[PDB]
């Protein structure tokens, strides 16, 4: 009588480290309360005013931002339902590219709603049915949201007040100049032809001179010095090879076979003679630039140096595949002189120092060409990473915008017209489903109510004044933090919208995740094991 | 807090966040700049720091001893950080961005514990820099004359300002002309490669010499290198890429021969392959015969018989730094040794330097490079000398780039203050008392200077801000009167730029720390 | 070395981190008996680290049974033993009643709302809960014995003992009535110290009654007393009835040949003295809390006296309460009004393989024993914590004749008039309060939970019902999941349980919520 024995049949059975979960209070209420304390844990970066986290990862690696996605990669979460909400921020940064923080927080607010309609006696395949549809009625309902389109993306100044809402998340004192730089970028890239390229947009970080001090350079830099004695062409006539600068050899095996004097005496001249030929007849052909992807041979260097070549080796492959849709150049994959449509051409191409790292510069004079970079200036390398993150959510909102060129309102005016919208949708369904339709809409206010927080106001008093505003009939409200007391504005004049791909996939994925989340009825973890990774992720 | 079966994180992982959070990364702050206020003013002292494997280190630099301490705290590595961005863009500067921007955390700490929204200070600190980087730019003494007797004063006094405050400022006039010279002869890219820095132990401070061309150690001299005479007095040199060495002809060449003629041939085509070199050497005219690759003994018998000289595996630099000097290019092969890839001094002598062999190139005319010899008792002090030679030759290109200077000893700083609680005083009050929290923080590096120098910083502060506010601009701290006087009359003079890095770099850096409300370490992985 | 301002062993914490921990620590305790509460509840098995077992769904003794670490869940135990002492019942209802008035706080703690902004708003609701469970009290006839017995099965329709209803109730209200006592203008109740329980295992449960008496685990000192006196005359003393040693020390000094033996034969003497002195008054039985000397004991056989030693003070107590006696501690200073006639019969029978002392007929008794028979020692314990939940209910209603509607009623005709009242406040803490008042709707919520039907739809039912003019005492059928009017059901409560229920709730609420900091692993100073 002072002990309680496992019962008979499954806990019996059960391995040593393993743990079982099964039912309502010990498995659904678990992975909701987790939920939530993983969205509280990135909710007080959303918005303008959000703050930003030093997160440092198990290689103390020190990670300063607000990104939502970058918090939750640096973040060893252990809970598998907070995995599963990982995973879904994770696929909405993926697909858009923005908006990671809009999924937690309608993912944690819609698990907490569900929680609470279990408790007052709801079941969870009805919460889930009622989730389902006040989705569909939100999807149906976004499209009669957007207030503007993009109507143009050549130009410079309207793209960039379109891309200065996406990074005024992040970088809320010095947005303008930000946009206009990433406007200049985006601009030089994306052609006549619909499509573009993220990948095309690179971004150089030397230290130094602070954010202010960046600038868009159309073409490449490398951080390196040149091989040779050349360092500055002004007509560069780039002819680039994916084979090492030196004499071909055979894959086979190499054995130079000498039997008279005369051979010992004759190969090294005749050696030298052929490798200065073979420069010689690259050299004819005008190619003042030679950029390799393998070693450079001595011999090779002093013959380049002879007949006044640049030298410029790129080890990695990337890097020449990019140099070669930039200049418009062809890789050799022998020494044979290019011929005339393989020779690419830069209009200058010099060595320079940049603060203090030696840099390469590919440096195009017209504003086009396939590929364009931007170097950012700092005093920390830390703030030009967070500078880098706000470029790449920059340039992903600006692929959105050339997918769908929508937009809707942004603050919380579109959060809100949503919920109001739904709540009345929901008023006139019969049934139990009415409960979670009403909870689904009231998920909504999480945006807002955020952002209030974030911003230091109080909540409810914005809340309020939302609700009061829209119901007058204005859909395009929404909360004003250039104050310091509970006030609205009317944000289409503001110039503050969100991209309608981003809003439609953060609902979709926020919703999937959450009914997900619910639809989980048992848990069986087996013993942790000490594994060095999964041979998948390496 | 509940024990939570699952729990959501990794066990081990610790959260920090709130006022206390900000608060301790502003203390952390603090103590980071504490280890450097000494260091600043010619009356500054040097810090020595031991490594784990005992060496020591002597600096009077920032940078350097910011670089030693292993700081771990993440708040307090940003300062780390902005001294290194510092010492790259600039060279200079590197204690005065640190106590900046720990002054200004400081400042802004009494506000952040009231629970001041931590947007409203960055915005102020924003505000507050953009004036004063204007301001600076605006008030910045240049001179539109070209003239090079004044811009060559101009840089000795930039250099004098930056080497009054290490261990070798009393030659400081000395050595700051020696650093004007060797920076004004670079061509156009300044590069730091051209001038080389040789230490060799033994000698006093002003035994140090630059040498217009190149100089570098004897490079393991072979057998018969003592009868190669060691001075030329008009040689013609012929840098090579070329290993003169009896050789395998190749890696993988292989000889098959089936007679002993052939066995004979074959070791006399050897040898008249090693001849053949030298003697396409010996035909240029060259004397002086440098080698990036190994020479053999076979060769320098060879050169000595011909008295000739010859010195192999020469470091790359040094070689380069002999091509950008006398004017040859570097030869690969020996086949085509024309005039026009020879190199070609006035004197070359081999002497000794304080137990040392060193090979001098004196007497170029058209010479793109240079070579510093520092003579000192200590490695440590020759490394602190050659550090401070770096410091000032940072300067002295800045210089070059741009001749704009204002007046150091904190007179720059105190206009900047008096400026910016000026322009404080008429905005709505928000933000008037953050931003004469700056104009108060920008007080630091004068009080610094008179802390250091055992002054009375209060007294000193009152009378350079009572001169700032009824008239002057550039009046600083005198440290050897124990008074203010104008700096720009006393030549202290820094350029525009250091200022405007300094104050752009701590500005960011403290938004940065400020911007920041929750920390999250997680466990160390394989701790062993 | 490591300064330590604080010592090593100390660790704070502040902030949101500890309201959270507080009010989930407060859930857990309510989430641990939550399912005890109803005519429908399952009893719970509680193994003491003593070894023993005990076997009951009363709330108070399974959080007693309990031991944490949290300090929340240590003042929610705290709690619950308050509400146990102060009236006897609705332990699990404040549990439960705390953890939904913590939970709807956390909410607005979510906020941004202070937490005196919740307490002053939970504070204004408990008084207009006073106000509400005053104005909808019905008045109760004492005198009515069919009002009483229904009032005390209302009290143990939700325990083990239910099975035997009409049997628990007699019993208790018979205990209360006698043991009810009035002197010198003072009335007094005392179920604690008289109406002993006492329970023998064996027999069947049918067979236990409240005696007209008091019943004690004695026999008789010699065997040839007697076992069995009509109508006894009880003497009742503390004195020990043999010879002791003096307070002083007393050495004596025999010299003479002849000493010794007289020193033996006056012991013998003052023996005979006092039991002479005991006789004189000529009673029946003699009780004593102390030994009793054999040659006492022959003297009083010589006097057909019977006599009983070494009895408890409590029970002794109880015994002259019951015969109408008063202890006396000297035998010389006994009073004809100090012996005890009133005890209707004595008789000592053995009960299994024990004796056992009845006093068993008495006229009039103020004291009480109650002879629990059954299966064994742990379903006896239930029946006489049952027991005395039926008696602390029966002083209550004797004590304040208001009743309440149960079943939830009371809950819910409060939440609907709160919410009423709510309309008009047109502040702030009008959130905090509504939230406060329909946490009420926690008790018929678990009601319907226990009974198993739907928890929405009946709850809807019954907000519907009661939002209507004389529906105040409509409330949820515990065993067939319906809705009924409560005075067609019956089952009526005291007015001082609900209000002491709904005070301590309220109250719990209000300290848990005030608390932002904690720090420990100090010493303790003393
Ligand atoms: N100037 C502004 N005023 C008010 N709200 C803004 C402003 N700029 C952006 N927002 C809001 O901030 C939200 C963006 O939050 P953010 O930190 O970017 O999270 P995510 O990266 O997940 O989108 C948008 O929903 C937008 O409505
Ligand atoms: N002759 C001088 N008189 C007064 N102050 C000086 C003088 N020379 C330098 N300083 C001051 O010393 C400061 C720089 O100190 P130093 O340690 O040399 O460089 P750093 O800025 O890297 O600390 C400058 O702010 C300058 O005002
Ligand atoms: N037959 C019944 N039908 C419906 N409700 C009942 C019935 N009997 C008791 N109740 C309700 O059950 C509650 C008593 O539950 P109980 O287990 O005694 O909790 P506690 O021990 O905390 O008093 C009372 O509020 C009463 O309204
Ligand atoms: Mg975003
Ligand atoms: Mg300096
Ligand atoms: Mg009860």
């Amino acid at each position: 009588a002072l002990h309680v024995p496992k019962a008979p049949g499954f806990a019996q059975m059960l391995k040593e480290g393993a743990k079982h979960f099964s039912g309502l209070e010990e498995a659904v209420y678990r992975n909701i309360q987790a939920c939530k304390e993983l969205a509280q844990t990135t909710r007080t970066a959303y918005g303008p005013n959000g703050m930003n986290k030093m997160v440092i990862n198990h290689l103390e690696k020190l990670f300063v931002t607000n990104d939502a996605a970058t918090i939750l990669r640096e973040l060893e979460v252990q809970h598998p339902a907070a995995k599963m909400i990982v995973m879904a921020s994770h696929m909405q940064e993926q697909e858009v590219g923005d908006g990671t923080n809009f999924v937690l927080v309608f993912a944690g607010a819609l698990l907490e709603l569900a929680e609470e309609l279990l408790r007052i006696g709801l079941s969870v395949s009805e919460v889930i049915e009622g989730y389902e549809i006040a989705c569909r009625k939100a999807h149906e309902i976004l499209p009669n949201l957007v207030c503007c389109s993009a109507k143009n993306l050549r130009d410079i100044d309207e793209v960039s007040s379109l891309l200065r809402t996406s990074i005024m998340s992040k970088q809320y004192g010095n947005e303008v100049f930000l946009a206009k730089l990433i406007a200049q970028a985006c601009v030089s890239i994306f052609p006549d032809s619909g499509h573009f390229n993220v990948d095309n947009i690179r971004v150089c970080k030397i230290l130094g001179s602070g954010i202010s001090s960046s600038s868009v350079l159309h073409g490449m830099v490398f951080k390196k010095e040149t091989e040779g004695d050349v360092t500055s062409v002004k007509d560069a006539k780039i002819a680039v090879y994916s084979c090492p600068f030196d004499g071909m050899i055979t894959e086979t095996k190499g054995t130079v076979l000498i039997k008279t004097a005369e051979e010992l005496m004759n190969f090294s001249k005749g050696e030298e003679n052929l490798m200065d030929a073979q420069v010689k007849a690259i050299a004819d052909t005008g190619a003042n630039v030679v950029v390799t992807g393998g070693k450079v041979a001595d011999m090779a260097l002093h013959y380049a140096n002879k007949y006044n070549i640049m030298l410029v080796r790129l080890n990695s492959k990337w890097d020449l595949r990019r140099l070669c849709k930039t200049v418009g150049a062809t890789a050799l994959p022998r020494l044979t002189p290019p011929v005339l449509e393989e020779m690419g051409h830069c209009d200058s191409v010099y060595l320079s120092e940049v603060g203090d790292t030696q840099v390469v510069v590919f440096k195009h004079e017209k504003e086009d060409g396939a590929i364009s970079t931007i170097v950012l200036r700092g005093s920390t390398d830390n703030l030009m990473d967070d500078i880098e993150r706000a470029v790449d959510d920059g340039v992903n909102t600006f692929k959105v915008l050339t997918r769908d060129k929508r937009l809707v309102p942004g603050g919380g005016a579109t959060e809100i017209e949503l919920a109001k919208q739904i709540t009345s949708y929901g008023e006139t369904c019969p049934g139990l489903e009415q409960y979670a339709i009403k909870k689904f809409a009231e998920a909504f206010e999480a945006i807002p109510r955020a952002l209030a927080e974030n911003s230091g106001v109080k909540a409810n008093e914005v809340i309020s004044k939302l609700y009061a505003v829209h119901q007058e009939g204005n859909k395009n409200v929404g909360l004003d933090i250039e104050a310091e007391v509970p006030a609205v504005k009317d944000m289409l004049e503001a110039g503050i919208l969100d991209t309608y791909l981003g809003k439609y996939w953060a609902i979709k994925l926020a919703t999937n995740a959450a009914v997900t989340v619910l639809r989980v009825d048992q848990i069986i973890m087996a013993k942790p094991a000490g594994g060095p990774k999964p041979p998948s992720g390496k | 807090m509940m024990p939570t079966p699952v729990i959501l994180l990794k066990e081990g992982t610790d959260s920090s966040q709130g006022i206390p959070q900000l608060v301790s990364n502003i203390s952390a702050c603090q103590v980071i700049a504490e280890a450097v206020r000494t260091t600043l003013g010619p009356r500054g002292m040097d810090k020595l720091i031991v490594d784990g494997r005992g060496k020591a280190t002597i600096s009077n630099d920032g940078a350097t001893i910011l670089k030693l301490l292993d700081v771990v705290h993440p708040a307090a590595k940003t300062l780390v950080d902005i001294a290194k961005s510092q010492d790259a863009e600039v060279g200079d500067g590197t204690t005065s961005v640190t106590l900046l921007a720990a002054e200004f955390l400081k400042q802004v700490k009494p506000y952040v514990e009231e629970g001041l929204h931590p947007q409203i200070i960055i915005r102020a600190f924003r505000t507050a820099t953009q004036l004063a980087v204007n301001k600076i730019k605006e008030i910045a003494v240049t001179v539109k004359k070209a003239d090079k007797v004044e811009q060559r004063k101009l840089l000795e006094k930039c250099a004098m300002t930056a080497l009054s405050s290490k261990l070798i400022s009393q030659q400081k006039a000395f050595f700051a002309k020696m650093v004007v010279d060797a920076v004004m002869m670079l061509d156009d890219l300044l590069q730091l490669k051209m001038i080389g820095i040789k230490k060799v132990q033994g000698g006093a401070l002003e035994d140090s010499q630059l040498v217009a061309g190149v100089a570098f150690k004897k490079t393991f001299s072979y057998a018969g290198f003592e009868m190669q005479p060691k001075k030329y007095h008009n040689p013609k040199i012929a840098l090579l890429n070329v290993e003169l060495e009896l050789k395998a002809e190749k890696d993988n060449a292989e000889i098959r021969v089936h007679t002993v003629e052939d066995y004979q041939a074959i070791v006399d085509a050897e040898w008249n392959i090693l001849y053949d070199k030298l003697e396409k050497i010996h035909h240029s005219g060259a004397k002086v015969v440098l080698s990036k690759l190994p020479i053999g003994d076979v060769a320098t018998q060879y050169f000595a018989d011909r008295d000739m000289f010859c010195a192999g595996r020469v470091p790359e630099e040094d070689l380069k730094r002999t091509m950008m000097a006398c004017g040859g290019s570097i030869q690969t092969s020996v086949n085509a040794l024309s005039a026009d890839v020879l190199g070609r001094c006035q004197v070359f002598e081999e002497t000794q330097i304080g137990g040392e062999r060193y090979n001098f190139f004196t007497g170029c005319p058209k010479a793109k490079t240079c070579t510093f010899i520092l003579r000192g008792g200590a490695e440590q002090f020759m490394e602190e000398t050659e550090r401070s030679l770096h410091d000032a030759i940072m300067i002295v290109r800045r210089a070059i780039k741009n001749d704009s200077v204002v007046a150091g000893g904190g007179a720059i700083e105190m206009e900047l203050s008096k400026y910016l609680r000026d322009y404080s005083r008429t905005i709505p009050g928000k933000q008037q008392l953050l931003i004469g929290a700056y104009a108060k923080a920008l007080e630091i590096i004068p009080r610094q200077l008179c802390d250091n120098a055992g002054f009375d910083a209060t007294n000193i502060l009152n009378k350079l801000r009572a001169r700032h506010a009824q008239g002057g601009t550039w009046y600083g701290v005198d440290i050897n009167n124990e008074d203010i006087a104008d700096n720009f009359e006393a030549f202290v003079w820094e350029p525009a730029m250091v200022r405007i890095n300094a104050l752009t770099a701590a500005s960011e850096a403290a938004c940065l720390i400020v911007s920041v409300d929750e920390t999250i370490k997680n466990p160390r992985s394989t701790v062993d | 070395r490591p300064v330590l301002v604080l010592s090593q062993n100390t660790k704070r914490e502040s902030g949101r981190k500890v309201q959270s921990g507080n009010i989930n620590a407060a859930k857990t305790i309510a989430d641990i008996i939550r399912t005890c509460l109803g005519p429908k509840s399952m009893m719970k098995m509680l193994l003491d680290p003593m070894g023993g077992i005990v076997m009951t769904n009363d709330g108070n003794a399974i959080l007693r049974e309990i031991q944490v670490q949290h300090p929340a869940a240590k003042s929610m135990i705290e709690i619950s033993r308050t509400q146990d002492e102060e009236v006897g019942d609705g332990t699990t209802s404040v549990i439960i009643l705390a953890g939904e008035m913590l939970s709807v706080a956390e909410h607005f703690l979510e906020q941004q709302m202070h937490p005196t902004v919740v307490i002053s708003a939970y504070r204004k609701a408990l008084d207009d809960m006073i106000s509400t469970l005053k104005k909808i009290s019905i008045p109760v006839d004492i005198s009515d014995s069919d009002m009483m017995l229904n009032i005390i099965n209302s009290s143990i329709t939700t325990k083990a003992i239910s099975r035997w209803s009409s049997l628990a109730c007699n019993i208790a209200l018979d205990a209360v009535k006698m043991v009810q006592f009035e002197e010198n203008g003072r009335k007094e109740i005392d179920i604690k110290k008289y109406a002993r329980v006492e329970k023998i295992p064996g027999g069947i449960i049918e067979d236990s009654c409240v005696l007209r008496g008091v019943m004690i685990n004695k026999d008789v000192t010699h065997p040839r007393m007697r076992r069995y006196i009509k109508n006894p005359r009880i003497v009742l003393l503390d004195s020990s009835l043999e010879y002791k040693k003096g307070e002083s020390q007393t050495d004596i000094e025999i010299t003479r040949e002849e000493d010794f033996t007289r020193i033996l034969q006056m012991e013998e003497e003052y023996i005979q003295q006092l039991c002479e002195d005991i006789i004189q008054l000529k009673p029946d039985v003699v009780i004593t809390e102390k030994g009793i000397s054999d040659l006492a004991q022959h003297y009083l056989m010589r006097a057909n006296i019977t006599a009983i030693r070494r009895v408890r003070k409590t029970d002794n107590n109880r015994i002259a309460r019951a015969c109408g006696a008063r202890i006396v501690s000297r035998p010389e200073e006994l009073r004809e009004d100090d012996v005890g006639t009133g005890a209707g019969l004595l008789e000592i029978k053995k009960i299994g393989d024990e004796y056992f002392t009845f006093i068993t007929d008495c006229k009039d008794p103020k004291a009480c024993t109650i002879l629990l028979r059954g299966a064994s020692k742990e379903i006896l314990s239930e029946v006489e914590r049952n027991l005395q939940d039926a008696m602390q209910v029966c002083r209550n209603v004797l004590l304040d004749p208001q009743l309440v509607p149960g079943g939830g009623a009371s809950e819910m005709a409060v939440a609907h008039a709160l919410t009423e009242k709510s309309k008009a406040m047109t502040g702030v803490e009008q959130w905090p309060y509504r939230a406060v008042a329909q946490a009420l709707e926690v008790i018929p919520r678990t009601l319907i939970q226990n009974c198993g039907a739907s928890t929405i739809r009946l709850l809807t039912s019954l907000r519907a019902k009661h939002t209507q003019e004389n529906c105040e005492t409509w409330g949820v059928n515990g065993e067939t999941g319906t809705l009924v009017d409560m005075k067609e059901l019956g089952i009526w409560e005291p007015l001082a349980v609900k209000l002491q229920t709904y005070k301590t709730a309220v109250e719990t609420a209000v300290l848990l919520l005030r608390i932002d900091d904690i720090v420990s692993g100090h010493k303790k100073k003393g």
